[PDB]
């Protein structure tokens, strides 16, 4: 059981305090990075604190349900994982949850309104309640994710709203780490292979040709992990693309010959399309977005002026090697 | 109150609870390890928590001392501290004690000090 | 959005939607408590004492626990007994196979931080390691007594679940 | 307990090498023809050319030991586990032990030369 | 449970004929200090936390430079 | 006093230090820290007794140790990256670049021979043979051979010390230094009839001592005064000589009427034993003197800009240059680390495999009791990489590979514990004598005393606070007077 | 720069090289007073020179040869 995790054994962190990771690297062992993650409960960051958690570093988990946070303490030693509860509203708890973090990110990003919150809530508005708070603390290796096509322009209010905490995030407290991942898979996805995985439907815009390279989330995660610890990461924006630009009818197929099934399409044109989206709101569990059509008509808007994996020697996989795996208990 | 949390941020607790006991706030060992140390140690899992609730209790080196140091008419002292009312065998078991340097004598067991006279 | 707003373990219901949503929570999280059942898993030292439960001295059924050996219908899991590195996966699939709004207990001191087999070679050292468990039984013969006060402390926590208000996003 | 289970054979000393050799070979043969069961059996992600170059390898480990005996309780342990893969008898977590190294890519800073295992004092 | 005092909490699961309040004093075992009672707090925030006693095994050396 | 509790503890035997015998002991370690040291039994070295300060050392041991490396700032120090140390070490040498006799490697009193062995390779590959010890007047030759290991070491045995007859002190406190030789010489006086003559300070022994004079001149007087009939006389006597005598710089004059008188008298001189006996008040400088850790005299001469410390503490202003790169390498915080630029926590004698060699000349592994604590680590293995990042490539890796390198040095070190004689008795004396002859003129000065106090020297009996307390009450009190 | 070798202190195979530091140091210091010298025995080895030059880097000779003279001539080739 030896430190895959860092590159040595003494560091002492950016703000100044000295970090021993004594024993041998496993489940049992102390690394001494005080992490925190927001979100964490949510599909990327499950992945995250696992690996993060692996070597045990300390991390500081804010949760929000009391239900959902509980399948994340198995990933932690005594120590390792702890809890606390907090809104982003209250900005005491925010405070609270980052008194010792040495290290902390924030995957907060919901791809529909609430009753309660807004795109122009929870991604500009609270990305700056908390990262105030970092440059109170003077908290080492700030990272803050966007989203993939995270620009200034109005046609997704979500991607209208991501750049802005963008600019935020690079106004205060400026140091602060951006990356933004490509479309992301994974075994129970949010919205990309588990909507494709069944679907009485299968319906959307643009017959089926918006581009991107999805990455698996665990070298998403791997990733990240290996951002964490080092040097020459600072103030640096992230771009993490796939190995090779698909199609959506490409990857449809790609499915659905693995399942051997007839995937429905219906690709309906975009008035009636919205409508239906419109009235899905009222209900508590989550549908598919009135803004989640806007994105259809979007794709991959890679930034050349960024840093791949290859920059922290990495290489994801490729999503042709993955589909027998994935949606394999649908066969 | 304030102390450093390692990175210059202070955490702030109230007095009453940068004690080593309701009764001392001062150490007792050389490796007491006081609360000054041990909420700059980990506060990750005392925040959102409660500083009433925890046992502080009651140390012992300042109710020993307040106790009257009793008097031997002759020479040996006996220390058991057991009760007359248990009927059974309690206390400390049944050493003996010289006092006879200046001063009294607590004996190593309950630390009820004696003296000759 | 508010900068100051109260905990959820803090807050009061005001708004006559909040009584709304706090009695029907109430109802929900009720019939939660009353109706309880978990699955069969003891395999030990600690299963006995789990049939102890059934026994018709600290009765079980006036408390709605009902043990439906079948773990789709089952609410909760109690692990019980040792917990050795051959049985491992199994405990993972069966923890698999129920339904979501469950929980898992540790009755027995085996079942949390290895007990009195800590330094064995071939066991898992507490069931921490394999399923996320949300209250401890402590005892080796962990007390029916102490059983049952785990199962009112569970359903204390299930007293406070929140499933209905977290809607309003509290 | 008169009868045995399906596989398993009653356990006998070959007084020869070749007999050994005979038997060890039968004994790959074997492995290689239930290979594409177990990855029907045991769900694996990966594919069956990597199993049968495990299963090769695995042997290369043990292509020169000298002795008879000691090829003799070695030949009766890779009879075992034989018996245990043709059956449900592992589970897929205990059939995933043979493949550490396959299913991670080890990790940032795996240690080279002198100085990375220096600087993590040998891990 | 255990919300009850220990001297009748024995009592309850019929440890002694003769409850607290019947008891003579000289079975009172006699303290110095005042009682405070804390029942149980699992999960309220004033749950138990744990940490070691005592300080850490070898301590440090403070940097003090000497200019020659 | 109450710390642990004998079936707790983990049992390691191991060599003592901070002694000149370097007696065979054994650590009582609970895992972390240190609990005691009981000395185990052997019977030419120690005869089953320990040094007072060997005892309580361990104090010192788990209370002021580097447990990180600190860079200066400027009279301020911060903690580090290990290899921002390291590289801030490899930068500064880019700045300054000793080539040649401008690299300062100076070892200590408590340091490994394995470890010095990677500080001369280091050194010597780097091109500077700028390899002093610790002691004033060590920034030249001790002033006798390095050569001829007699010249050096113990020639008579330990177990020859009930066969001596009639010998006499120099310069030194054998009370002091290696208090188990005082035990020897007190056995010896009273089981045999015996002669002890003192030249020097005027110590209080156990026994009875004769005193002679506090000058080379009057010790000149003392020689070929009625003792050159004695030690011819006598069946097996010895001389003995104390290591403070290095410090004078008329040591070798001081050597010269001592080197003549063994020639002389063929009592002293004769085949199975030497009369010759030197001590040092380390554990390592006699096995430094087996490595080869002498400067040259041209060596001798340059100021240089780059400092080596390991572990060293009693280096002072005057012996380091003013922008000098002193980067300290030790375990604990001493007058050493004060000055540094760059310190390096290494171990102690507890942590590592250590191998050291006494005055006898016995070398005897040192079993690690435990790891190294918090960030410190061996001293070799620090050399290697702080070779690395220079251009010097060290041959090595391993501890095995470090052992057939230490048997190139001297295969007597790799063969442990086992006392040789020396065939070279009157060659080595002659060639004693032929270096220092005539050139160094001996002055008047008075014989002081080596060390200042016994409980108060080689950076753990002043990291120890128990020896401090030690100190304050063992000094002419009331309580530690006799009449 | 520096030399050094290595004798068994038992009368095998090492007294020629015996003789050799018996005699030849009282020359070999003075026609060498830069380099220097140093002797140390092991109650059996090969008798062997090791010699380190100016850059750290070490040459050697193993010496099963017959008299001082002989020692000499591999000493000298050692050298240079
Ligand atoms: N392919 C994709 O899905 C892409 C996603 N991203 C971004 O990566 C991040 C994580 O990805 P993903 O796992 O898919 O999305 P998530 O499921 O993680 O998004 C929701 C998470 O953020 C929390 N969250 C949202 N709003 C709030 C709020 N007011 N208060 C507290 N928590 C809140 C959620 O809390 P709770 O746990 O209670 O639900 C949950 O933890 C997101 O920020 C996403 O925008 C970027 C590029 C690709
Ligand atoms: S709790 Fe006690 S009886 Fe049960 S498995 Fe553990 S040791 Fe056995
Ligand atoms: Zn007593």
């Amino acid at each position: 059981n030896s430190f895959e995790n860092l590159a040595q054994d003494v560091n002492i962190t950016r703000s100044g305090k000295t970090l021993i990771a004594k024993g041998t690297g496993g489940r049992s062992s102390r690394t001494g990075y005080t992490a925190t993650v927001f979100g964490a409960n949510g599909f990327l960051g499950s992945y995250l604190t696992a690996k993060l958690a692996k070597h045990g570093t300390t991390v500081v988990v804010p949760y929000r349900e009391e239900m959902a946070k509980r399948h994340l303490k198995v990933t932690g030693d005594l120590g390792v994982v702890n809890f606390l509860e907090m809104d982003l509203r209250n900005l005491e708890s925010i405070d609270e949850a980052v008194r010792h973090s040495d290290i902390v990110v924030n995957l907060i990003g919901r791809e529909y309104e609430t009753k309660n919150f807004n795109y122009y809530d929870v991604h500009v508005e609270g990305a700056r309640r908390i990262a105030e708070a970092v440059k109170k603390h003077n908290i080492a290796r700030y990272i803050h994710v966007s989203a993939f096509n995270a620009e200034i322009d109005s046609p997704s209010e979500f991607n209208h709203t991501k750049g802005l905490g963008e600019q935020v995030t690079k106004d205060i407290v400026p140091w602060a780490t951006i990356v933004r991942p490509a479309p992301m898979f994974g075994r129970e996805d949010k919205w990309f292979l588990d909507r494709m995985a069944r679907s009485p439907c299968l319906v959307s815009a643009n017959k089926f040709q918006e581009t991107s390279n999805p990455v698996h989330v665990i070298d998403v995660a791997a990733a990240l992990e290996r951002i964490c610890f080092d040097d020459s990461t600072v103030a640096q924006t992230f771009e993490l693309y796939g190995p090779q630009k698909f199609t959506q009818k490409q990857i449809i197929d790609m499915v659905s010959e693995t399942l051997r099934k007839e995937v429905r399409h219906i690709e309906l044109p975009k008035a009636l399309y919205q409508a239906y989206t419109k009235a899905t709101q009222a209900i508590w569990w989550p549908t598919y977005s009135p803004d989640q059509v806007e994105r259809q008509f979007l794709s991959q808007k890679i930034d050349p002026s960024a840093k791949t994996f290859n920059d922290l020697d990495l290489t994801p996989m490729e999503l042709p090697d993955l589909m027998f795996k994935l949606i394999r208990p649908y066969r | 109150k304030s102390i450093i949390s390692y990175n210059g941020n202070t955490i702030e607790i109230p007095e009453e609870y940068t004690k080593q006991a309701p009764n001392r706030d001062s150490t007792w060992a050389p490796a007491q390890a006081s609360k000054t140390e041990i909420y700059k140690n980990n506060m990750v899992r005392f925040e959102q928590k409660d500083l009433s609730k925890q046992p502080m209790p009651y140390a012992g080196i300042e109710l020993i001392a307040q106790q009257p140091v009793r008097f031997v008419h002759g020479n040996t002292a006996v220390c058991d501290g057991a009760n007359h009312n248990g009927p059974g065998a309690q206390g400390h078991p049944k050493i003996f004690i010289n006092v006879d340097a200046p001063g009294s004598h607590a004996c190593q067991y309950c630390g009820t000090r004696y003296e000759k006279e | 959005m508010p900068t100051d707003f109260p905990l959820p373990s803090q807050q009061k219901p005001n708004s006559a939607v909040d009584y709304t949503l706090t009695t029907l929570d109430a109802v929900a999280n009720w019939a939660r408590q009353g109706s309880f059942w978990p699955v069969t898993f003891g395999l030990a030292c600690c299963a006995v004492e789990m049939m102890h439960v059934s026994a018709p001295r600290y009765d079980q059924d006036r408390l709605g626990i009902i043990f439906r050996a079948s773990p789709r219908q089952s609410d909760i899991m109690i692990v019980a007994g040792t917990l050795t590195n051959k049985m491992a996966p199994v405990l993972r699939q069966v923890y698999d196979q129920m339904p979501e709004p469950r929980w898992v207990i540790s009755m027995g001191s085996c079942a949390n931080g290895g007990g009195y087999y800590h330094f064995s070679y071939s066991v898992v050292r507490g069931c921490d390691r394999i399923v996320p468990v949300d209250v401890y039984v402590p005892g080796c013969p962990p007390t029916s007594e102490a059983l049952m006060y785990g199962v009112f402390q569970l359903q204390r926590k299930m007293r406070n679940t929140k499933i209905t208000r977290m809607w309003y996003r509290k | 307990a008169i009868i045995a289970t399906a596989f398993a054979e009653t356990v006998k000393f070959s007084g020869s090498k070749q007999e050994l050799q005979k038997r060890t070979l039968a004994l790959y043969r074997q492995f290689l023809r239930g290979a594409p069961t177990f990855a029907d059996l045991y769900e694996v992600q990966f594919s069956i050319p990597t199993i049968r170059t495990k299963i090769r390898q695995e042997f290369e480990r043990h292509r020169f030991v000298d002795d008879l005996s000691i090829q003799n309780v070695l030949y009766a342990k890779g009879h075992m586990e034989y018996q245990e893969c043709i059956n449900f008898w592992k589970q897929q977590a205990q059939f995933l032990k043979y493949f550490p190294e396959e299913d991670d890519i080890q990790g940032r800073h795996q240690p080279s030369n002198f100085v990375d295992k220096f600087l993590k004092n040998r891990a | 449970m255990s919300q009850v005092e220990p001297g009748w909490h024995f009592w309850l699961g019929y440890g002694v004929d003769t409850a607290p309040c019947n008891t003579p004093k000289e079975k009172l075992p006699i303290r110095a200090y005042p009682y405070k009672f804390q029942p149980n707090y699992t999960g309220t925030p004033g749950a138990f936390v744990t940490y070691n006693t005592l300080k850490p095994k070898i301590s440090a050396w403070e940097p003090v430079t000497k200019q020659r | 006093a109450f710390r642990a509790r004998p079936w707790e503890l983990k049992k390691t035997e191991s060599i003592d230090v901070m002694d000149a015998v370097g007696s065979n002991i054994r650590i009582d370690s609970k895992g972390v820290e240190v609990m005691r040291v009981i000395p185990r039994v052997h019977e030419d070295v120690n005869e089953e007794w320990i040094n007072d300060k060997s005892r309580f050392a361990c104090d010192g041991l788990k209370t002021q140790r580097l447990t990180t490396p600190l860079i200066r700032v400027g009279d301020k120090f911060v903690n580090a990256t290990w290899d921002d140390a390291l590289s801030t070490i490899a930068k500064a040498y880019q700045q300054k670049a000793p080539k040649g006799d401008e690299f300062k490697a100076v070892a200590g009193a408590l340091v490994e021979v394995e470890s010095m062995v990677a500080l001369k390779d280091m050194t010597n590959a780097l091109g500077s043979e700028n390899t002093t010890t610790d002691t004033p007047n060590g920034n030249s030759a001790p002033a006798h051979g390095i050569t001829f290991r007699s010249n050096y070491l113990f020639n008579s045995s330990i177990a020859g010390i009930e066969d001596a007859d009639a010998i006499l002190l120099v310069g030194t406190n054998p009370r002091r230094e290696a208090a188990v030789m005082n035990a020897r010489i007190r056995k010896a006086w009273l089981r045999q009839e015996l002669e002890i003559a003192s030249v020097g300070p005027t110590l209080d022994a156990t026994f009875d001592v004769a005193e002679l004079g506090n000058t080379h001149a009057d010790l000149e007087k003392a020689l070929s005064g009625e003792f050159g009939e004695v030690l011819k006389n006598a069946k097996n006597p010895l001389i003995i000589v104390g290591s403070g005598i290095t410090d004078r710089e008329d040591a070798g004059a001081f050597f010269n009427t001592i080197g003549k008188f063994v020639e002389s008298t063929p009592s002293v001189l004769n085949e199975n034993w030497n009369g010759y006996n030197v001590l040092q008040r380390s554990a390592s400088r006699a096995g430094a003197y087996d490595i080869g850790f002498t400067p040259s005299d041209e060596a001798s001469k340059t100021t240089p800009k780059m400092v080596w410390l390991l572990g060293a503490d009693e280096v002072a202003a005057s012996d380091i240059p003013a922008d000098a790169f002193v980067v300290y390498q030790g375990h604990n915080g001493d007058v050493g680390a004060q000055f540094a630029d760059v310190v390096l926590p290494g171990a102690a004698y507890t942590e590592k495999a250590g191998t050291y060699v006494n005055t006898e000349g016995r070398s005897q592994i040192s079993r690690a009791a435990t790891g190294p604590p918090g960030g410190a680590r061996e001293d070799w293995k620090i050399l290697r990489a702080v070779s690395e990042y220079l251009g010097v490539a060290l041959p090595y890796e391993d501890a095995y590979e470090v052992r057939d390198r230490l048997a190139e040095i001297s295969p007597s070190l790799v063969r442990y514990d086992l006392v040789e004689p020396t065939v070279f008795g009157d060659v080595a004396v002659q060639h004693s004598l032929v270096g220092p002859n005539g050139s160094v003129t001996p002055s008047s000065a008075p014989l002081t005393e080596t060390i200042e106090n016994f409980y108060m020297t080689d950076s753990i009996s002043r990291s120890s606070p128990t020896m401090a307390k030690s100190s304050i009450a063992f000094n002419k009190d009331n309580k530690k007077n006799q009449a | 720069r520096e030399i050094r070798f290595h004798l068994c202190q038992n009368g095998s195979s090492s007294a020629p090289l015996r003789q050799f530091v018996k005699n030849q140091i009282g020359a070999f210091q003075k026609a060498n007073p830069s380099t220097k010298v140093l002797v140390r025995e092991a109650n059996g080895v090969k008798p062997i020179v090791f010699a380190r030059f100016d850059h750290g880097h070490e040459s050697k000779i193993g010496l099963d040869v017959s008299s001082e003279k002989e020692v000499a001539e591999r000493v000298k080739s050692l050298i240079e």
